[PDB]
């Protein structure tokens, strides 16, 4: 993007659902970019 | 003479080495000490 190297990911968090207990999923989309000095951001 | 010439002799033995250290300022690995502690002045960015 724009000449300089980023990538996305998306992780899996458990969260249980509320008279009923139930395992349930909430996803979520994450982004990094890569710094001048070599350090990812 | 000769008295004089050992002398000299020994003057010129710590010319030269004197000469060849001067030299060779920076040692290889000291070069390497050097550069190591330069890495790890860096990298403030990551563990940020």
């Amino acid at each position: 993007y724009k000449s300089r190297l980023y990538l996305l990911w998306l992780e899996q968090k458990e969260i249980t659902k509320q008279y009923q207990t139930e395992t349930d999923y909430r996803y979520e989309l994450k982004l990094a970019h890569i710094r001048y000095d070599g350090t990812w951001n | 003479k000769t008295v004089l010439e050992k002398s000299k002799a020994g003057a010129q033995s710590r010319f030269d080495s004197y000469g060849k250290l001067y030299d060779e300022n920076i040692n290889a690995g000291e070069n390497q000490a050097m550069t190591l502690r330069a890495s790890a002045a860096g990298l403030t960015t990551a563990v940020q």
